[PDB]
RNA sequence: UUUAGUAGGUAAAUGAAAAGUAUAAAUGGAUAUAACUUAAUAUUUAAUAUUUGUUUAAUGAAAAGUAUUUUAUAUUGUAUAGUAUUAUUAUAGUGUAUAGUUUUUUAAAAAUAUAGUUAAAUAAAGUAUGAAUUAAUAUCAAAAUUUUAAUAAAAAUUAAAAAAUUAAA
RNA sequence: AUUUUACCAAUUAAGAAGAAUAUUAUAAUAAUGGGUGUCUUAUAUUUUAAAUAAAUAUUUAAAUUCCGUGUAGUAAAUUUAUUAUUUGUAUUAUUUAUAUAAUAGGUGUAUUAUAUUUAAAUUUUAAAUUUGUUGUUUUAUAUUUAGAUACAUAUUUAUAGAUUAAUAUAUUUAAAUAAUAUUUUAAAAUUUAUUGAACUGUAAUGUUACAGUUGUAUGUACCAAAUAAAUAUAGUAAGAUUAUUUUAGUUGA
């Protein structure tokens, strides 16, 4: 009975009786700006923990177009190319590795229709393979004049 | 991982993930499987100690007892159970069960969110009222069995002013001959 | 002065001097926020104290990014939607597979044993409702799984459905596509005899209303003449069964208005004959449905239903002496009889101090206390105490308003 | 729990599943069963020569006085020791040679080894006097701060009358009967304790743990600790040829750096001190036994701003030799430069621990051919 | 002070209500239950049989 | 046994091992004298009673008011060892197998988890099985043998998972009784497979429209591939 | 306000006869002739026919 | 644990009392059940009193157990002939007393004769009963309905044999 | 209440772990223990007190509020006090006199408050909401008698004390 | 025809990052008062003084003295130095959250004394206080948690008197040179520095002026006022004080 769903239902159970006061206003002014409790903070931190400084890789060998192996995680063993990088979360996307339903809300125009794209997959969990090789190779940047 | 399960008067390692979901899914199925349509109301806006005696009252009791008494009483514990068991019937009949043999089987309350309202007092005291809820549970099993009470039956006085006004004490009942497909 | 913990959540009494507080009128308790907080966090927007800040980032994730869509990918899922003659094909297929591997009730001898719950036929059933544009009754199905005959009449006619299909037969979208005339197919009549066994099904176990949809959703598939005449008998007697007068009327006036193009082998027209005299004799015109029965049986002579009747309403004559005429155009319908309207008023009905005019009152979308009714400017109406708000003085009475 | 309590038998069922196991659960067959583990003694550690090997000639069985050879074999260019060996008390009159390693895990020659280093017997509570100092030494004395009343940050005020309110009378609650109140006598790092060792007793007990290895069989004399690079590979090849487990549950190796027999250095070799560092179990100590005369200059609380424990205030160094490390590190390794640097910071005080009816013949033996005076070429 | 909580808690199910429910009802009872057929059994149980 | 796992139970339960608790058992809900603070007596027959009986009624065990399931009915069984194969061996990896010795060790490996938890499966559900026997249904049946070939295990009729016992000396296994073990698993089975066959072959006799016609010559075809699968004939 | 109770000192009150009239009273019904619903002889609709006559 | 019910059986309750003879419980037999006849005539009250608890009680059975109610019936005739030894009869008080202030009730031993003299052996019997048996109503009262007073030589019990009581005093 | 058997070291008050004292690493109870000062929580009081929104005749400042005036309608700014509250309660400066300038449940009684002798009104239970002082306590303490170290429901004897609800010191 | 007596029962496995660039100590290299949504204007933005102080001291002798309130350059610019967000989550150790809950439809009795079911018997607080040892006194609703410091032990280098008031005398047997600590809560307290006249009490004509060796009963709902700091002979107030199964002397001198 906490939804916004069951709201109205709630209320309707509720006696006419009790009244309650501050529906429109209220007595503490709400324009302060003040912190958040500790489990709220928590989930904050969990949900985007890419927000603390340096939080990226620095060398970042990994771009668009490698091979790489899954070594760790839900997939071990399967190797494929890099469909897609976020760097600013430390991502990958690879194809045929992390495949998951894609919801979409109907709307006015559509119905509610499932999809199936490769979702993120952490950096460190792949490692590259090296094509000559065929098999997993560390990485490392270097420089050259072209 | 491995569990370890009694077998053949020994002990045999098994995949624990394996395991795991096999014995959640076993007991899910198991609970859809019963017969019964079992539905939880959180956060009820009674304190769980009233709503225990609604409760009580209406444990055991017919679907259409429960129903009738819950609307004849005069109690937030009722109206509540009221809500309760329409949104139950709801989900027994999406999922099946004969509604003319519906049955309640549990009927039970434990307390749940509670929300503190300050009351002010004279000579600078204070406190905080309390603002108690309840959680319900509400289980409608089918009794194929049961046999309801004749309830049709009115009154004397109700008889005889019908039958001052004109109409008939028994019902009109006229055969309905079954649908058929004979035609197609 | 102190007498319990310092907190706020504390329970017995503190004093200003000892543990001053701030004036938090309503706020969440150890156990997480409750129903009245909960209230003031959707209708206020947060708190009622206000010292709290709001937080709906899981609100906001679960409706506003899921809902998010870019316009190329909303324009290209249209084209890529699924292929709807193949799903509807495997839908069929998975449905008719899980009612054949339905287990049979056990006929145990001394009591009823319990019909076996049907877990894995509803996702099969909401498939082919959304493919045909159907709903189908758990319970009618249910019904029709226990029943053994009623279990053959409709396996049977599901294969024959999903032949059809597979030959390539999809009347409903070719008749869509065509209308985007000629007479029902051989699958759409499969279909309509499944939706009628369901109807079946229905009405032993008792849901009238579901069966009343079902047999509206066949006469909406079906197009023939013959096929019509009896679907609308069918909807005739399931709103007869459900205390829908009108609609039973309607299909069956219907149904004697189809009669004409309807062979003489079917009784159809018979059925609706009885439908529509039936629904006048519930509505209690006893006049009327003697002269409609009159007429079915000048038009079929000898029919065992119109027989049966017209002997039923014999002797409703017979008894109507006693009366010395028939119910006064007065009320004219008042007497209720029927179990379906009985289940309609302990379910709907205005319950003692709940769900009545009193307790909360429904304007156009919203819930009123009854003292705001825009219906009653009773004397416990807030309409009432307004009077005279400037322009005249609207009333002769002086004392009030 | 205690033997004696009803708790230590309160639980009689439930402890163990009727159902054995299919994997590994065997029966008893009889006496000619041999049980793994078994033994009639308490071992707490039960290892046997295939788990934690030992170097040495001989098992040390209770027939020899020690595992290594008692008399100069032939077959070895057997070597004297740096200085002449006077066996004082507690020395175990016996003469010990043991054999000498390469870099190849081969032995190249023989040498002695002074009764008063590897033959002095060991005696427990010695090696409990050196195990307990280094114990408490070994701590983070920076880390045992706690607050106190004083530091609580409350204000310094009764917080409300004796008898008028109706509690109990508090005033300035800053207590440790309060959550957020200290302790009047809390632990601090100035209050903590580091004991003072003496020199006499930490030489004898270092004596007295390498005495102990040695009857062990865990002590290996090897001719270098050079490694060819600098690296970590290196060093980890040089222990898989010598067969050094320095896994962390292998036994470990202990390491007295040292020099070799004719150029010892009282600093670590370069490559094998820059290679040495790997995670396992394995530590590097110097060649010395003894110990700056430990000193306390704030003996008295004259310092008010010494954040230090009282005691020393020259505690033992972490490379320093000890019981602890000792006994955790499975094999000691010590090299020919460590062994004549050994005997050459204790001849003096073995000479000076000797009766004086020997002291004053020894220089008559020429116990005391001093190179100062001409006696002798420098040693 | 040593009292037998962790040896009373075991049996503090055989009471009725409060003291079955709260643990120090519970111990105290069983306690002063446990002393009092102690001195029952030295000093009148013997006489009775 | 009454509050642990039962007959045809899948957990594994020592009741008097106080498994799955967050907690030190303070109080013992079933005691019948106070030396039990000190002296328990639990394994004894009649205190273990006691105290597994005061136990109150689990998910597995159900109160004498709540419905129970049929737990018992061969139709619920057999559909249990389907979904039991189904959850080891991935669809992906049954089309694989299907269409195919090369495999990954980790699908290897999977597969033999698979036919282990299956074996363990089977001797759980094999006294409910049993009972079951009399009541069954042919497609039902049909179904055991259908979840035996997807578990990939080879029932035996005289890879082959149930023609070994398991190990395990005689004189340390766990011989008590009212524990449902059944030490000649692999006989068992066998006398299982022969009345599940002499089942369908009766229920072929007894049954002896298009859609009947097709449903017939379905099951026909079914029921030969899959005995020929399992190396069984009729 | 002098000494806490316990459960059975609460329980009484449900032994005595006051809380069972006042909580745990079963109320006897009918379905109305008229309008089918559920209801307690001596209370009626407002509806015309139940006006005129109250079954 | 056990717990009686605080609703109990009240004297001013319709159920009413019950009469221990009828009832049926584990702690009572009557299958071993004997019958005595007492002649009360010339044999002194308290002594007669103390015999007849005896009986009936169960203490004389070598089978005694404190628990168990087991006794054999007695039937005391010519209880109008009982002796007291000297001026007893009116120089022995019966008290007892009334939850009222006034309340207290001092009686002699003559008034109780006539109004009832197997009033009075029933308070000699109550009070032997309870001297022996007080801490439980069960123990204090099936005894007392277990014995049979009759002022007369006239009973109904022949039907039942009871067999002469002989016992001997401590003289 | 002048003794044996069996338990069982001894004639009564200074804790016990071979598991971080870790090489130990999937089935280690390491069960190793503050009834009154701390903090939090759950109860009793509590079926409780309290609350209960069907009727209005009358201020144009400022300190005081800051409660999101979508565009409220030279420069700058318009509405929504204080007593811890939406509370006893008009904040009155100026100033004026027909704007009806509009939120107070309920079917009795006690008690309590108001209201043609002599020197009769208002405040119910119940539906609904829901505090506070208090709380060592076993399902509890009818009563009388007798006695023990100060009230002694502490002891003993005697005796016979039903349950709920309201009121009464 | 009709109908199932009254009473009596129990807490546990936890669904999800609703716990870390975290808590405490630790760096002997920075430093003109940190203030973002800031954003001209400097008659209007000035803090200095030879003293025990943000600079902080290695021993027991003698010695003024009515309880001796007490110890020197150790190296001379010599390294005991007031450190510090990362070129290691800085390192090392240390500490850590009560959001969340179907649990069972009847083992004991049924005319009243209290767990262990053969019926009975026993049973009706604890701690401190009270030394005239109580019937005096105080505390305790319950659950979980927080909560208090006298080093139970000294292995070879090694070596230790006394004595007179004083001078002096010194025939004449030992020894493991080690120091730092010392319950806990609570005194009518007093001391230092500071604010308050919106309340209240005066003078002036709502406002101004006067304030804690003190202004005019009171000075902002405890007037020996309020705020900040402090651990006073805490002693000759009181209370509390964490570890069962024990192993030896006196019970009013
Ligand atoms: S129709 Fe039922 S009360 Fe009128």
């Amino acid at each position: 009975l906490r939804d916004r769903e069951r709201l109205e239902l709630l209320e309707s159970m509720r006696h006419p009786r009790e009244r309650d006061f501050y529906q429109d206003h209220t007595y503490h002014n709400q324009w302060l700006r003040r912190d958040l409790e500790k489990h709220q903070k928590q989930q904050l931190a969990a949900r985007y923990k890419y927000f603390a400084p340096d939080f990226e890789i620095s060398p970042w060998i990994w771009y668009p177009g490698d091979i790489v192996e899954v070594v760790s995680g839900e997939g071990i063993g399967q190797r494929g190319t890099i469909i897609a990088v976020i760097k600013y979360k430390n991502e990958i996307v690879v194809q045929n590795i992390n495949v998951q339903d894609v919801v979409i809300p109907a709307s006015e125009s559509r119905p509610e229709q499932i999809v199936q794209r490769e979702h993120p997959i952490s950096v460190t969990r792949v490692r590259h393979v090296d094509p000559s090789t065929n098999e997993i190779c560390n990485i490392e940047m270097v420089k050259v004049r072209n | 991982r491995y569990a370890f399960v009694e077998e053949e008067g020994v002990m045999h390692k098994v995949n624990w993930g394996l395991y795991c979901e096999r014995l959640e899914t076993e007991l899910t199925v198991t609970q859809e499987r019963l017969p019964q349509h079992t539905l939880l109301m959180k956060a009820v806006p009674s304190s769980w100690k009233k709503l225990d005696i609604d409760i009580s009252v209406i444990r055991g009791l017919s679907l259409r007892e429960a129903m009738a008494q819950c609307k004849l009483s005069l109690r937030k514990g009722h109206q509540i159970v009221f809500r309760a068991l329409e949104m139950a019937q709801q989900g027994a009949e999406a999922k099946g069960l004969d509604k003319e043999h519906l049955r309640v089987a549990h009927i039970s309350c434990y307390p749940g969110p509670t929300d503190k309202q300050i009351d002010i007092r004279s000579k600078g005291y204070y406190a905080w009222k309390t603002k108690k809820s309840s959680h319900l549970v509400l289980t409608l099993a089918e009794d194929p069995e049961m046999v309801l009470p004749d309830r049709t039956c009115l009154p004397y006085s109700s008889l005889m002013s019908m039958k001052r006004a004109g109409l008939s004490a028994q019902p009109t009942v006229i055969d309905v001959p079954a649908i058929t497909a004979d035609g197609i | 002065y102190q007498r319990g913990g310092w907190s706020p959540g504390s329970k017995h009494q503190k004093h200003m001097t000892l543990n001053p507080t701030l004036y938090l009128y309503r706020f969440p308790g150890p156990h997480g926020p409750g129903p009245y907080t909960m209230k003031y966090w959707w209708t206020l927007g947060c708190f009622p104290t206000g010292m709290e800040v709001p937080f709906r980032l899981h609100e906001f994730l679960s409706t506003y990014q899921q809902e998010h869509v870019p316009v190329e990918v909303e324009e290209w899922l249209r084209c890529y939607i699924k292929d709807p003659l193949s799903e509807l094909v495997n839908a069929s297929n998975d449905f008719f597979k899980a009612v054949e591997v339905y287990p049979e009730v056990e006929s145990a001898r001394g009591y009823k044993t319990l019909q076996p719950s049907i877990a894995p036929l509803l996702v099969p059933m909401k498939k082919f409702e959304e493919q045909l544009g159907v709903k189908i009754s758990p319970v009618g199905l249910r019904s029709v799984l226990s029943n053994p005959v009623l279990k053959d009449r409709f396996l049977d006619d599901l294969f024959d459905y999903k032949s059809y299909v597979e030959k390539g037969g999809s009347t409903p979208h070719r008749r869509l596509a065509r209308s985007r005339a000629e007479t029902t197919a051989d699958d759409e009549r499969s279909l309509i005899l499944l939706l009628t066994t369901i109807s079946e099904g229905c009405i032993n176990a008792g849901n009238y209303s579901d069966a009343a949809s079902v047999l509206a959703d066949a006469l909406m598939f079906c197009h023939d003449p013959d096929s019509q005449a009896t679907t609308h008998a069918n909807i005739s007697f399931a709103s007869l069964l459900n205390a829908d007068f009108k609609g039973a009327e309607y299909n069956g006036r219907e149904a004697a208005l189809l009669q004409p193009q309807v062979k003489p082998t079917s009784t159809a027209c018979a059925r609706g004959y009885v439908g529509w005299a039936a629904a006048a004799a519930y509505q209690d015109d006893f006049e009327k449905a003697e002269a409609i029965v009159k007429d079915g049986l000048t038009l079929y002579v000898g029919n065992e239903h119109l027989e049966k009747l017209a002997n039923k309403l014999q002797a409703l004559r017979e008894e109507q002496p006693s009366v010395y005429k028939q119910v006064p155009r007065s009320l004219r319908e008042s007497r209720s009889h029927l179990p379906s309207q009985q289940s309609r008023g302990l379910l709907s009905g205005s319950g003692k101090g709940f769900s009545n005019e009193f307790d909360w009152v429904e304007f156009k979308n919203k819930l009123y206390p009854s003292k705001m009714d825009p219906r009653n400017n009773e004397m416990g109406s807030v309409f009432r105490r307004v009077g005279d708000l400037g322009s005249f003085i609207s009333t002769s009475r002086s004392m009030e308003r | 729990s205690s033997i004696f309590s009803p708790r230590y038998d309160w639980r009689t069922s439930g402890v163990h599943d009727i159902a054995p196991r299919d994997e590994g659960d065997f029966l008893y067959q009889g006496p000619q069963h041999v049980l793994p583990g078994a033994h009639p003694l308490p071992l707490h550690h039960p290892h046997n020569t295939i788990t934690r090997p030992v170097i040495s000639p001989y098992i040390p069985s209770p027939q020899r006085s020690h595992p290594y050879f008692t008399a100069p074999l032939p077959e070895l260019p057997h070597f004297s020791t740096t200085k002449p060996i006077v066996y004082t008390y507690g020395t175990m009159k016996e003469r010990i040679i043991a054999p000498v390693f390469n870099l190849k895990n081969e032995v190249i020659y023989t040498r002695e080894l002074d009764p008063f280093i590897f033959g002095m017997y060991p005696e427990v509570e010695e090696l409990s006097k050196n195990l307990t100092y280094w114990m408490v030494r070994c701590q983070n004395f920076a880390s045992k701060w706690d607050y106190e009343t004083r530091e609580i940050w409350r204000k310094a005020k009764k917080n409300w009358p004796n008898t008028g309110m109706g509690m109990p009378r508090v005033g300035n609650r800053k207590n440790h009967l309060y959550t957020w109140g200290g302790r009047t006598k809390p632990s601090k790092p100035w209050n903590m304790l580091m004991p003072t060792m003496d020199v006499k007793t930490w030489s004898k007990s270092n004596r007295m743990m390498l005495t102990l290895k040695m009857l062990q069989g865990r002590l290996q004399v090897v001719d270098r600790l050079t490694l060819e690079e600098p690296t970590q590979e290196c060093y980890l090849e040089l222990c898989r040829n010598m067969s050094w487990d320095v896994r962390h549950t292998g036994g470990g190796v202990l390491f007295m750096d040292g020099g070799s027999r004719i150029t010892p250095s009282s600093e670590f070799d370069r490559a094998f001190f820059f290679g040495s560092f790997f995670n396992g179990r394995n530590k590097i100590v110097r060649p010395t036994v003894l110990c700056d005369e430990q000193y306390d200059y704030n003996k008295t609380a004259a310092k008010q701003r010494m954040k230090g424990p009282k005691g020393a205030k020259n505690p033992i160094p972490i490379n320093r030799f000890n019981a602890y490390d000792a006994m955790k590190h499975d094999r000691l390794v010590i090299t020919e430069g460590a062994l004549m640097q050994l005997e050459d910071e204790l001849y003096e005080h073995k000479l000076q621990i000797l009766p004086p009816h020997i002291r004053n013949q020894l220089p008559e033996y020429g116990y005391l051919d001093s190179e100062a005076l001409g006696d002798c070429v420098p040693s | 002070h040593y009292r037998a909580k962790l040896e009373l808690d075991r049996i503090r199910s055989m009471l009725r209500g409060r003291a079955r429910l709260e643990r120090k009802v519970g111990l105290k009872r069983l306690f002063f239950l446990m002393r009092t057929q102690t001195r029952y059994r030295v000093e009148q149980q013997a006489h009775w049989e | 046994v009454y509050g642990g796992s039962g007959r045809g139970d899948l957990l594994y339960e020592n009741p008097d091992a106080r498994r799955h608790s967050g907690r030190a058992l303070g109080v013992l809900n079933g005691v019948r004298h106070s030396s039990q603070a000190t002296m328990p007596e639990s394994g004894q027959l009649y205190y273990r009673k006691l105290i597994l009986h005061s136990r109150p009624p689990n998910g597995s065990c159900a109160g004498l008011q709540r419905h129970c399931h049929d737990t018992c009915n061969w139709s619920y069984l057999i559909p249990s060892l389907h979904r039991c194969a189904e959850s080891a061996i991935s669809a992906k990896l049954w089309e694989k197998m299907c269409q195919l010795v090369n495999l990954t060790q980790y699908e290897r490996q999977r597969v033999r988890d698979g036919q282990n938890l299956y074996r363990y499966e089977v001797h759980q559900r094999l006294p409910l099985l049993e009972e079951s026997i009399g009541w069954a249904q042919l497609d039902d049946l049909l179904g055991w043998f259908r979840s035996a070939r997807r578990a990939w295990v080879r029932l035996p009729t005289s890879s082959s998972a149930m023609s070994c016992r398991l190990e395990g000396h005689a004189d340390s296994r766990d011989t008590t009784p009212g524990r449902n073990q059944v030490f000649d698993t692999p006989e068992r089975v066998e006398q299982l497979t022969e009345a599940t066959v002499h089942r369908i072959r009766e229920e072929l006799q007894r049954l002896n429209s298009a859609r009947r016609l097709a449903r017939d010559e379905e099951l026909s075809r079914c029921v030969e591939e899959e005995l020929g699968w399992h190396g069984v004939a009729l | 306000p002098k000494r806490k109770k316990n459960p059975m000192q609460l329980r009484r009150k449900v032994y005595g006869l006051h809380f069972k009239e006042k909580y745990l009273k079963m109320e006897e019904w009918y379905y109305c002739p008229l309008c089918a619903e559920p209801k307690k002889p001596g209370e009626w609709c407002r509806r015309e026919d139940c006006r005129q006559i109250k079954p | 644990a056990p717990f009686k019910s605080v609703l109990r059986r009240h004297k001013h309750h319709p159920e009413g009392l019950p009469l221990y003879n009828d009832m049926s419980k584990q702690w009572l037999c009557r299958e071993g059940e004997r019958w005595w006849l007492l002649d009360a005539r010339g044999e002194q009250l308290p002594r007669v009193a103390a015999v007849a608890a005896q009986y009936i009680t169960g203490q004389h059975r070598p089978d005694f157990t404190p628990g168990m109610i087991t006794g054999d019936h007695v039937v005391i005739v010519n209880i109008k002939d009982v002796v007291m030894v000297g001026d007893q009869w009116i120089r022995v008080p019966i008290t007892w007393q009334t939850a009222y202030p006034g309340g207290k009730y001092r009686i002699r031993l003559t008034d109780m004769y006539e109004r009832d003299p197997c009033m009075l052996m029933w308070w000699f019997l109550k009070d032997e009963v309870n001297r022996h048996f007080v801490r439980k109503l069960k123990t204090r009262i099936a005894p007392l309905e277990k014995a049979w007073l009759y002022e007369d030589s006239i009973h109904p019990h022949a039907d039942k044999n009871p067999r002469p009581l002989c016992w001997t005093d401590p003289e």
